[PDB]
């Protein structure tokens, strides 16, 4: 999946404006609900997931288990409406030595510890439309001192609305981004 | 076949060999307090009298219960099981 | 009505051999003869979502004999109401209970004369609404007791217009939360799992599950400090909104 | 430590307890005069929860017999074991509530309840670490329904962290005793639910059915009904006064039976209870105790358990029995009625064990279960009350004592609402 | 110059802790009063009482334990029984109000009034010993007091003493049979605290032992008194090498060095054999080769988890009795041959063998009958992913409508705490699978 494929400037793993918003992704919902709607903040269609039992509901990157989503894109970013409830998103990465690293981010946790397999960290999401640029390069070097070759998996849980997900490959300001990536203000 | 002890009155936890030993070796399971005959002819001598009745009416109507219940011996479970040496040695077997 | 010719009803695959009186389950006491399954009770379902049979509403009694001053104009494309007198002078404490009693009415024109009348009072009305809050609960409570999708939907549109209409009106609903909330418990998570396929209920918000959430949220912001504490006692699933 | 006090009201309350203490007195071995005559060391290890000491060596029941008429409390004294109550504890008026919830809740009870609360304060303060109160009252009696319900309200304002157990007898539809039952009963629940930490419903109709189908005793008497209710009284606190394999206090039972904050109504039962003549034949062996526990007839309430599904249940097994078969029977009774049990609370049976049997038995079980059936009592009570209100029948006494006609409708919304919301969880699934 | 301090918290710990002392008390010739008889001394070697006891100068001895429980009934029983003379009077610290199964109750609100005293008592016993190897902590997860107190005490200990080793012998809820109705709630929270603060913790689910009792002892009427005793023997097995002679011993510090591949995966389940009643204990040879067969029989596992569904990481399986080393060689080889026991790819050999000579003792009045050879196994297997699997699923059902939640939010704990435990348990689920994938 996405191996031996070109990755220079941008990569659109997921999106919302299209005939089939999600084909690579796989869904598994037990108590939640999945749908898309138009948001009153930005005049466009946005995919939304809501529910309770935050851990039970999620949407995975790879179609099924037993394969890989290897990508050499140095940065990870994502646009998400702040719903002011529980929220999470975790990614898994591969280091220079043959080890598996997964970092899980929680909004409702205030204490962080590193671990041989998990490294938690808190967040803060502001009201209104906002974007987060998870470094994914220094963080891996600040926890295990082992360089990062590729990112294996990207996972998003419920209680959030996402317009676009993309990998930077270098720090970009507002001016650089083509029209599509930029989130035009209402 | 019919360990007289187990089913009728519940026995606390113990070994099957030990629990069975306690029942068939204890008293009762015999002796006639009334002397009725096996043939069924001493019937007209005995009266078949149950001494657990007084009377009732105009206040309270339950009457106490028959002698099939314990008393005096009331003591928690911890007491019986846990003790140091006041029990038969597991491997005594005098020879 | 029509009925099939029952007697002619036929069967094809089943054979036409007859066992007759001769049978007997004796002499063959095997270990696998069929055993009749004893009659068993069904699983009780009861009345989760059955109809409620709204009772008689006071609206018609007033309009029938001509006591609520209201007319159904027709100059505009869609019927727009015209007030006989300028609605400033009206004694809101008197008629306002009459209107929300109309929420129940569905048959025309009352149902149309029911909702539209309510909106007008709360728009221009600014300060005289507050004294009428204590008396507004009774008509609304049973309306939420209807358990009808058409009936329940409008009030939720009604409630939102009710609170933010005037200042400080929001908090006064807090001590009355113990009565309005109950119905909201049932429909909280009755949404459609359409998935990737788009949902077009956008133009008409008839999706009951989504409609509720926006209703509860607006309360706590306007409820004040005590907005959150009381809410948790009625519908547990709620999550703090004002708090980070 | 973790002691309790008893405050009982109404003629139904005063008489019911009188057999409650008498039953309790024998178990510990305390004779009517107050001089110890027990037989075991354990008998006195925990005489402090219910009994208090004084120079002279006899013991006192921490109760305050409270009622609005002089006949009941003057009568209870003359009864057997009637000398235990402390003369200072008695509090009573001089008018009589006249079965009027207004009299015992606004006009008459208020004037006298000022003092009765003072005795509540004194008794509560002395204890080492107060645990909670157990209130006895019948919702069908004006002074009992009003004064009893108004007593609790202020109590909840002074001890927010203590448990409050209330035993009420609701008027069943089959047999009624007062023409004004629906009015007073309807009002009470409006306040009892919001204040009581736990309330157990008891139906008179069930008892008379129980006395015949099981007891078969030809001539039941007001003693007979009191005996059965008193027996279940010892079940909730059976293991609290003795040692055992698993302790179980009132708080633990509350912490495991009330799913949501708005549901604190239970129903109870007792076993074994076999006819007097045929007592020598039966075998008291674990399964026989449990099957008698879940049968509809044994249920203390007229509401049929199998007309609804059990949200949860707790059984306080008491006596000498191996824990394993105590637990195994509970599991067997959870699948065989899988549908009858709500399926979003897995493993919904609770067990407890105590090792001190009362006088007259080798094993017994006390049953406290929360079932969806109770919606039948509220609806049936709700239906009758709604009938009398449309015609202003008997309303003119309550309106003449400071109340307004509006106050009742507010009760109507609450009673029905709890009726509907109780059944909301009866149909939800995964 | 070696010692261990025993901590019992909660009724489950206390009652089992009570059991563990009669076995320990007899095993060194100390009667209930604590005084060693001047006649009929059976003592092999000296200092043997030192591993768990401390001398009083002349005569009796004392146990190295601290009992904690807020319910006076359970504790008050011991002080009035036949072992009153044994324990030190002012170490049975207890309160007045019960925890009431509210996990927050014993950890945020009621516990804070006793935790301070408990640590201070721990300070006194720390100085008395010389080189303390570690602590043994017993507690039942299914209770708030055990779960609530256990977390608070462990976290304080992890900061007060530091790198010293601690062991927890818990008792987790069964798959279908469970006494309480709120046990699933406090199970998830407990493992969250105990995963980050303990070295070795074993599984002792009740339901499995019931099957353990029935198959061998042939007793259909078991009670907790018999149940706890069996745990006593395993307690003796794990410490056979710290107070006796041997040919190849094992220290307690040699457990965080052979049985935990990674810091996170440190849950292990045990198994005991043989347990043959006196009525049948003397009709077979009980060879070392055959006994170890019973050790790996799927049914006799200490917990209700079938090992056949996973991998075997490492089994530090111990011996006591008349075992010659040469026989042990034949026993280890035979196990590897069998195709029903399959190991991981990165652990060629996964056995740490131990031997001790002092044979198991017989507690009078019990069920066990005397034997020559006994092997107790502490085995880490990938099958443990199941026990956490069902526990997490149960949590999901009850918290969808968040029933029973409002009895906790009133105890001062924040709402988000409940969800956080899911991250710890759920994340643990993904780790086991990653350990077992063949590379
Ligand atoms: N192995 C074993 N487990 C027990 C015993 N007694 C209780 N348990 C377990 O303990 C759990 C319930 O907790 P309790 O033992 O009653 O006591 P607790 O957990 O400390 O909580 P509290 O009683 O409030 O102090 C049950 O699920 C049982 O599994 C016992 O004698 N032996
Ligand atoms: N258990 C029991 N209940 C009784 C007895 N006598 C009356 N009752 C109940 O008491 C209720 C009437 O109470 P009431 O006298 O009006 O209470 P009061 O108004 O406070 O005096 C009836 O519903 C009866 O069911 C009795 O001897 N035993
Ligand atoms: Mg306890």
């Amino acid at each position: 999946m996405f191996k031996n494929t070109f990755q220079s400037g941008f990569l659109s793993i997921l999106y919302s404006i299209g005939s089939k918003p999600l084909q690579i992704w796989d869904k598994s919902i037990r108590n939640g609900h999945i749908k898309r709607i138009t948001d009153q903040d930005i005049l466009s269609s946005v995919l939304e997931i809501m529910g309770t039992n935050v851990s039970t509901n999620y949407i995975t990157a790879p179609a099924d288990p037993k394969e890989t989503l290897g990508i050499k894109l140095p940065f990870l970013v994502m646009i998400i409406k702040n719903l002011k409830k529980y929220y999470t998103f975790e990614v898994q990465v591969l280091d220079d030595k043959n080890v598996r690293r997964r970092f899980r981010a929680s909004n409702y946790q205030s204490t962080t510890r590193v671990k041989p397999f998990i490294c938690t960290m808190p967040m803060r999401l502001d009201e209104g439309w906002n974007q987060i640029q998870f470094n994914l390069s220094d963080f891996t070097r600040r926890a295990y001192a082992t360089n990062y070759i590729e990112t294996l998996r990207v996972q998003i849980h419920a209680n959030c609305r996402i317009r676009r997900i993309y990998f930077s490959d270098r720090l970009y300001s507002e001016e650089e981004l083509p029209p599509e990536f930029k989130l035009f203000l209402p | 076949g019919y360990i007289p002890g187990l089913k009728p009155n519940n026995h606390y936890g113990a070994s099957y060999g030990e629990i069975a030993k306690n029942c068939l070796s204890n008293p009762k399971v015999a002796q006639n307090p009334f002397k009725l005959a096996s043939t069924g002819f001493n019937y007209q001598r005995h009266d078949f009298r149950d001494p657990s009745l007084t009377a009732t009416t105009h206040k309270f109507g339950a009457q106490t219960l028959l002698k099939n219940h314990p008393s005096i011996d009331q003591k928690s479970n911890q007491w019986q099981s846990q003790t140091h040496d006041s029990f038969r040695n597991p491997l005594h077997k005098p020879n | 009505q029509h009925a099939p010719v029952f007697e002619d009803s036929q069967a094809a695959t089943v054979v036409n051999k007859f066992q007759g009186l001769r049978q007997g389950t004796g002499g063959k006491t095997s270990t696998q003869l069929p055993v009749k399954q004893p009659f068993q009770a069904p699983n009780p379902i009861c009345g989760a979502f059955k109809k409620r049979t709204i009772p008689v509403s006071e609206f018609r009694r007033y309009y029938d004999r001509g006591d609520l001053p209201i007319k159904v104009d027709h100059q505009g494309s869609v019927n727009k109401i015209i007030w006989v007198i300028q609605p400033d002078q009206l004694d809101y404490h008197h008629y306002l209970p009459i209107f929300f009693d109309g929420l129940r009415e569905k048959l025309d024109p009352y149902r149309f004369l029911a909702i539209l009348g309510t909106y007008d009072l709360l728009e221009k009305g600014s300060n005289k609404i507050l004294p009428v809050i204590p008396q507004l609960i009774i008509p609304v409570k049973t309306a939420l007791n209807t358990r009808d999708n058409e009936i329940i939907g409008i009030m939720l549109k009604i409630l939102q217009r009710l609170v933010v209409s005037g200042d400080m009106i929001g908090e006064a609903l807090v001590p009355y939360y113990r009565q309005i909330l109950p119905i909201f418990n049932l429909y909280k998570n009755c949404n459609k799992n359409v998935g990737d396929q788009i949902d077009y209920g956008q133009r008409k918000k008839l999706t009951l599950g989504d409609l509720i959430q926006e209703t509860l949220e607006l309360f706590e912001q306007t409820g004040g400090e005590d907005a959150f504490i009381n809410i948790k006692y009625m519908i547990p699933t709620y999550e703090s909104c004002v708090h980070n | 430590m973790r002691e309790i006090v008893h405050i009982q009201g109404g003629q139904c309350g005063n008489q019911i307890g009188a057999k409650f203490w008498e039953v309790i007195s024998d178990e510990h071995g305390i004779d009517p005069t107050g001089t110890y005559h027990g037989d075991s060391d354990l008998q006195l290890e925990r005489i402090n929860v219910y009994y208090n000491e004084a120079t002279g060596g006899r013991y006192v029941p921490r109760a305050i017999l409270m009622d609005l008429e002089p006949g009941t409390m003057d009568s209870v004294r003359a009864g057997p074991f009637g000398q235990l109550f402390r003369p200072d504890n008695f509090v009573f008026g001089q008018t009589g509530a006249g079965n009027n919830w207004a009299k015992g809740h606004y006009t008459e009870g208020a004037e006298l309840i000022d003092s009765v609360l003072d005795v509540v304060r004194k008794e509560a303060e002395g204890c080492d670490c107060l645990q909670g109160f157990q209130i006895t009252h019948s919702l069908g009696g004006g002074t009992g329904s009003g004064m009893g319900t108004l007593l609790i309200s202020k109590v909840r304002e002074e001890y927010p962290d203590r448990i409050m157990e209330t035993f009420s007898v609701v008027p069943s539809p089959k047999v009624s005793d007062t023409v004004v039952e629906p009015y007073n009963a309807t009002l009470s629940v409006h306040q009892l639910v919001e204040n009581a930490d736990e309330c157990m419903v008891i139906d008179n109709e069930a008892l008379y059915d129980i006395c015949f189908r099981t007891l078969k005793l030809t001539t039941p008497t007001y003693g007979d009904l009191n005996h059965l209710v008193s027996a279940a009284m010892s079940g909730v606190t059976c293991c609290l006064r003795f040692p055992g394999q698993l302790n179980s206090d009132l708080r633990k039972l509350a912490v495991n039976l009330i799913p949501f904050p708005r549901l604190h109504f239970f129903m109870i039962g007792f076993a074994p209870l076999t006819s007097r003549g045929s007592q020598q034949y039966r075998a008291l062996t674990v399964p026989e105790l449990t099957q008698q526990m879940f049968d509809a007839k044994n249920m203390m309430c007229a509401a049929d358990p199998r007309h609804g599904r059990y949200l949860t249940a707790s059984a306080l097994f008491r006596g000498r029995m191996s824990t394993k078969e105590v637990d195994e029977q509970m599991l067997n009774v959870q699948n065989k009625n899988s549908s009858y049990f709500v399926e979003w609370i897995p493993n919904n049976i609770k067990s407890s064990i105590c090792d001190i049997p009362p006088k007259g038995l080798k094993m017994a079980v006390t049953f406290v279960g929360n079932s969806t059936a109770i919606q039948e009592m509220f609806k049936r009570v709700a239906e009758q009350f709604t009938a009398m209100f449309r015609r202003k029948a008997f309303l003119h006494w309550y309106t003449g004592e400071g109340m307004d006609e509006m106050e009742f409708t507010e009760a109507e919304s609450n009673m029905n609402d709890l009726v509907s919301e109780y059944q909301q969880y009866q149909d939800a699934t995964a | 110059m070696r010692e261990v301090i025993s901590i019992h918290v909660g009724q489950g710990g206390i009652q089992v802790g009570n059991a563990c002392w009669e076995l320990f008390c007899l095993e060194h010739g100390i009667q209930p009063d604590g005084q060693m008889p001047s006649d009929k001394t059976i003592g092999g070697g000296d200092d043997a009482f030192n591993t768990f006891f401390s001398e009083t100068g002349a005569g009796k001895h004392v146990p190295r334990a601290v009992f904690l429980d807020l319910e006076p009934t359970v504790i008050d029983e011991v002080r009035t029984g036949t072992y009153r003379q044994l324990f030190h009077p002012e170490q049975l610290i207890s309160g007045k109000e019960d925890a009431a199964n509210n996990f927050a109750r014993g950890h945020y609100t009621i516990g804070k009034e006793i935790v301070d005293l408990c640590l201070d008592r721990i300070r006194k016993l720390a100085d008395n010993c010389t080189g303390l190897q570690g602590f043994l902590v017993f507690n039942s997860v299914g209770g708030g007091t055990g779960s609530g107190l256990g977390s608070l005490l462990l976290e304080r200990l992890s900061v007060d003493y530091g790198k010293k080793s601690k062991l927890g012998f818990t008792i987790y809820p069964s798959p279908q049979v469970s006494t309480a109705v709120v046990e699933p709630y406090n199970s998830i929270l407990s493992t969250h605290s105990l995963l980050e603060h303990t070295d070795v913790a074993v599984m002792l689910d009740n339901e499995a032992i019931y099957d353990i009792c029935r198959r061998n002892l042939d007793i259909e009427r078991p009670t907790y008194t018999n149940l706890n005793r069996l745990i006593a023997q395993v307690i003796s097995s794990l410490t056979a090498s710290l107070r006796f002679d041997g040919a190849l011993n094992v220290d307690i510090t040699e457990f965080q060095t052979n049985l935990v591949p990674y810091p996170r995966i440190h849950f292990m389940l045990s198994s005991y054999a043989p347990i043959i009643s006196a009525e049948k204990a003397y009709h077979e040879q009980l060879s070392v080769a055959e006994i170890t067969n019973s050790a790996f029989e799927p049914a006799n596992m200490m917990a209700k988890c079938d090992p056949r569904h996973g991998k075997y990481m490492a089994c530090s399986m111990m011996y006591r009795g008349d075992v010659v080393p040469k026989d042990v060689n034949a026993s280890i080889a035979t196990i590897k041959t069998k195709r029903t026991i399959q190991f991981v790819d990165w652990c060629p050999t996964g056995f740490k063998v131990g031997i001790n000579y002092q044979p198991p003792t017989v507690v009078p009045g019990g069920d066990l009958a005397k034997v020559m050879r006994a092997v107790c196994m502490i085995s880490n297997s990938t099958a443990i992913a199941e026990v956490f699997s069902r526990l997490d699923h149960k949590f999901d059902l009850m918290y969808a409508k968040r029933a029973f939640v409002h009895w906790y939010v009133g105890e001062g704990m924040e709402e988000g705490e409940f969800s956080e435990a899911r991250e710890d348990l759920a994340a643990l689920e993904k780790d086991y699978e990653e350990v077992g994938i063949e590379t």
